[PDB]
């Protein structure tokens, strides 16, 4: 029969190489994820639907900011197949209430604070 | 006018006959004609693009149907060029 | 018949108005102009997304037309025109290609160009000067 | 070509992020800046609510690891205390 | 349908912007009743915009008849000689008012299918591409496989 | 530019005749680029219904 | 001496980048027909379906006449475009 | 690393060589500066621009029209200046935005000629065998424009 | 000639079904970004008791404003301007 499928822990536990590949150090780790539904729910489990649902990526090429904490990775797990993750960055630190209008996300996963739509 | 072609505004009969006179005032060579293109020449549905030459230099060229009516487009684009009013020329300013 | 229809006439005419321009009876007897009608409107609807399809279509030969009169194919005109960041559309570079020529050879000149800057920096991979059309304009 | 384009840091779809969308498609011959579109209005509005919940998921976390710190404290000088 | 309507290209009546913008709406005549409920919009868009739309637009003259109607109408006349008969019958005040900007905003040009978004009298500034643009011309006009 | 309408017209959409030698040559190479001037496909102007097709004369 | 196409044909193309590198100019002047590029001016209903065809490069079937119902759904005043 | 002249030993492609960065500089600055010098002496007939507006991107000419699928929330008649221009062209000389051109380059102003709704479009759903019929009519804003001129400056 | 016997595709004798380079290409590229998925998911920033209650009082202001918009279910009002105003009906002039 076909079930909900637990993924055994050791595909989670990257290795160097991995780092290296992805430039992401093991300490200090990325607090959001950027999650974007790169594939549709049709054709997939009603649990996996739910769980797009709950994650509020019903939107394809929609990025999602979501916490980097355990619960939400278990969900991102469970739906891993259909999104793309990456680690929000925020160059210029988190935005203030000053800057708060002035955000765009770049397609690099950079959330710059500034955005003057001019040439450097 | 907008929109409008010279000829379409001012009709006018021996263009080349106007371009000989208009260079003899401006004291150029007679105007030669020269095939500068052809395609179909022995079809039904010829093209013909024929330039007039000015001391070897091209002033205009324009196609036609047969050779004659070519000349004769050519003639006509000769005069617009020299009149100042191409079709790309400078919009009218408001 | 306490209640009838007086507006029959006029409910009728609503179809056979657009069924005018059929062909045999369907321009007439209402029984088989409802059914060209209703197929018709559908026909219509759904051709907006074929007249964008196709408008591309036409668009994408045209300009593969001129970049082969160019010497160039359409894929390697596209891409270096993006990589030169000139965000031109189909639609316009099919225009352009139409009236202005000497406007889209030098178009597809800058697209060969940026395409040998691309092959030069591939064959001589490392850290040589960038090309001057290759590089990039950045926005902040 | 998307692709290109992500290299760069632009949007996949020229369409997207940038000046070519972003900026006013027009101004008054005078010179006056135009109302601001409604696209751009909705995206402004769309970019706020996606930065306002990037800080608030970072000051909750933020929140929650300072919480958890102290409870752990609290622990251990209590601990230390009915020890003593 | 396109297939079962006319259609025209998108085009001005004078070129009405070339030189100077004419309002091509010249007449609005608002037949209008006294009594019944259809014109009560028709009756207070008299009675509250006509004046000021009236002072607005200058360039057109508003003739305002109240006669026994039972589907009270705005009749424009433009300038190209187009006549538009619109029912302003149980419309409320705004639905009128914006019915007459409209009018006033358009010109007199049927309002059919449109084949082209765009109308331009110079398409071509470098010379429209004709096969013997991008085609390189031999010594003395040679055609291939032509002897001398 | 610059020219009458009528022979503009006629510039445009005037057919090319094109020489192609077969000598030694592949048969389907020989016809894409046949068809490709039959159907008018390498003009700019091309359209389906405008009948822009050229000559292809293959020896 | 680089040149991205061939300069005998058609305008003569040279690219170049403002010094700020944020615009792309194109200088392309059309090139002229040299004068030794030139020459000098020169100086029944199926027979005839069969003769129209044979000079016009087309089939039969265009020549046909065609019938009462096309030839009045035919558009006689068609809109024109510039 | 010889190889003997084979069908194989070198790629199909003829070898191009781009020309040195500092001469090829050079050569640049030369040609922007005839172009500007074209500019500033008037030797220009009509000029077209791609210019971005709404949506999509319209060639455009001195006195050309442009049919905008909405409503602008512009008076009739009132002039404008389309700000998103990609490209400014003459008869023998175009400037390329890298993607926008700038606005002390090419200055493209037109007029709100007229308003108005499209004709009628007809939008039905129909599916066979399942009493499935809809209709709907939807007539569209439109704006149509007047571009007055297109003018450009020695500013390259 | 050539059949498929019954259906295509579903049967015990179904017609051949072949991957094209494409097609791997496509599965590779996906494979590609699940793996990416991977890594950046094999990193939590806090632990289970870390985060546990970090969240709770946000979630319990939100369901109460659920539940708030839930029991504030209820007739709206009627007002007196709003039944005399079917009088105008029959508004006239003088
Ligand atoms: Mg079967």
């Amino acid at each position: 029969k076909f079930t909900r499928s637990r993924i055994p822990e050791k595909v989670f536990q990257a290795s160097p190489e991995d780092h290296e590949k992805y430039g992401g150090d093991p300490q200090n780790p990325h607090k959001l994820h950027i999650v974007t539904r790169i594939k549709s729910t049709r054709r997939r489990p009603y649990w996996e639907k739910d769980i797009i649902k709950m994650l509020g990526l019903e939107k394809a090429h929609t990025p999602q900011v979501h916490k980097n904490i355990p619960s939400v990775n278990a969900k991102l797990k469970v739906v891993k197949h259909l999104i793309r993750i990456k680690p929000l960055k925020l160059p210029q630190g988190l935005p203030a209430e000053e800057n708060m209008s002035n955000t765009c996300l770049k397609s690099t996963g950079e959330l710059v604070v500034q955005w003057h739509l001019k040439p450097v | 006018m907008t929109g409008k072609e010279l000829f379409e505004m001012w009709k006018i009969i021996n263009p080349m006959g106007l371009l000989v006179e208009e260079l003899k005032k401006r004291n150029v060579s007679a105007p030669e004609s020269r095939l500068t293109r052809q395609s179909g020449g022995t079809t039904a549905l010829p093209l013909y693009f024929v330039g007039l030459y000015c001391d070897k230099k091209l002033i205009a060229e324009g196609p036609g149907e047969t050779v004659l009516v070519a000349e004769e487009e050519a003639a006509r684009v000769a005069l617009r060029k020299l009149y100042g009013f191409t079709e790309n020329r400078r919009p009218w300013n408001y | 018949l306490r209640n009838r229809v007086t507006d029959r006439y006029f409910r009728i005419q609503e179809v056979l108005k657009h069924a005018r321009h059929f062909r045999g009876r369907k321009n007439r007897c209402y029984r088989l102009a409802v059914r060209t009608v209703i197929r018709a409107f559908v026909k219509c609807t759904k051709a907006r997304y074929l007249k964008k399809k196709n408008m591309r279509t036409l668009w994408i030969n045209r300009i593969t037309a001129a970049s082969q009169e160019h010497g160039l194919k359409y894929p390697a005109l596209i891409g270096n025109l993006v990589k030169c960041q000139v965000e031109l559309n189909r639609k316009v570079l099919a225009d352009l290609a139409i009236y202005e020529p000497k406007t889209f050879k030098s178009l597809a000149a800058l697209a060969s160009r940026r395409r040998h800057e691309g092959f030069a920096a591939a064959l001589g991979d490392g850290k040589e000067p960038e090309g001057i059309f290759s590089r990039v304009v950045q926005y902040h | 070509g998307g692709q290109w384009r992500l290299q760069q840091g632009l949007a996949a779809n020229p369409s997207g992020y940038g000046p070519l969308t972003e900026l006013p498609d027009w101004s008054y011959a005078d010179g006056r800046p135009a109302p601001p579109m409604k696209g751009q209005l909705r995206r402004k509005a769309e970019r706020e609510t996606f930065a306002r919940r990037v800080v608030l998921l970072s000051q909750e976390m933020d929140a929650g690891l300072q919480a958890w710190q102290l409870r752990q404290q609290k622990l251990q000088e209590e601990q230390r205390k009915q020890e003593n | 349908t396109a297939r079962g309507t006319p259609s025209r290209f998108l085009a001005s009546v004078l070129h009405n912007g070339l030189g100077r913008y004419v309002q091509q709406l010249q007449r609005l005549s608002f037949s209008v009743s006294r009594d019944g409920a259809s014109s009560r919009g028709a009756r207070e868009f008299v009675e509250r915009e006509v004046i000021d739309f009236a002072r607005r637009n200058p360039g057109v003259v508003i003739y305002v008849n109240s006669r026994p109607c039972c589907v009270p109408r705005v009749v424009a006349e433009y300038l190209n000689g187009a006549v538009r008969e619109e029912s302003i019958h149980c419309k409320s005040v705004e639905e009128i008012s914006t019915l007459v900007q409209k009018l006033a905003d358009q010109s007199g040009l049927d309002v059919i299918r449109i084949r082209k978004p765009f109308h331009t009298d110079n398409p071509s500034i470098q010379g429209q591409w004709h096969p013997f643009t991008n085609k390189p011309t031999t010594f003395r006009g040679l055609r291939p496989r032509e002897v001398q | 530019s610059s020219f009458s309408r009528a022979p503009q017209q006629w510039a445009t959409f005037a057919r090319i005749w094109y020489l192609l030698d077969g000598k030694m040559q592949p048969p389907g190479k020989l016809a894409a680029m046949a068809s490709i001037r039959l159907q008018g496909l390498h003009k700019p102007v091309y359209h389906a219904l405008s009948d822009c097709g050229d000559h292809v004369v293959i020896m | 001496t680089y040149s991205p196409l061939p300069d005998d044909y058609n305008c003569n193309v040279e690219l170049a980048l403002t010094s700020d590198g944020r615009t792309i100019v194109c200088y392309h002047p059309s090139v002229d027909i040299p004068y030794e590029h030139t020459k000098p001016i020169p100086r029944e209903e199926g027979p005839m379906i069969e003769q129209l065809s044979k000079m016009f490069f087309t089939t039969k079937h265009r020549w046909y006449p065609h019938g009462r119902y096309h030839r009045c759904r035919k558009n006689l005043n068609p809109p024109k475009d510039r | 690393g010889y190889v003997p002249k084979t069908s194989l030993s070198s790629p199909p492609w003829p070898e191009v060589v781009l020309p040195d960065p500092v001469e090829e500089t050079r050569h640049h600055a030369e040609v922007v500066k005839k172009v500007n010098e074209m500019i500033v002496t008037g030797q220009y007939g009509r000029l077209f621009a791609v210019v971005h507006f709404a949506s999509r991107q319209w060639k455009v000419t001195s006195e050309d029209l442009i049919l905008i699928g909405n409503e602008l929330d512009l008076a009739c008649g009132e002039r404008i200046r389309l700000e998103k221009v990609l490209l400014v062209g003459a008869d023998n000389f175009t400037l390329l935005g890298k993607p926008l051109l700038g606005k002390d380059l090419v200055r493209v102003e037109a007029t709100v000629i007229e308003k108005t709704e499209s004709w009628p479009r007809i939008i039905m759903r129909f599916r066979k065998r399942k009493n499935f019929k809809k209709k709907r009519i939807v007539t569209t804003p439109q704006t149509v424009l007047r571009i007055n001129s297109i003018e450009i400056a020695p500013c390259l | 000639r050539g059949r498929i016997p019954g259906r295509q595709w579903i049967g015990k004798h179904r017609r051949p079904r072949f991957v094209s380079l494409r097609a791997k290409q496509n599965m590779i590229r996906r494979l590609e970004i699940e793996a990416e998925n991977h890594y950046w998911l094999s990193m939590p920033y806090m632990t289970r008791e870390q985060e546990r209650g970090h969240a709770a009082v946000r979630r319990r202001e939100a369901f109460e404003a659920i539940k708030a918009a839930a029991t504030s279910k209820f007739p709206p009002h009627r007002f007196i301007a709003d039944q005399l105003d079917h009088l105008n009906v029959t508004k006239k002039w003088s």
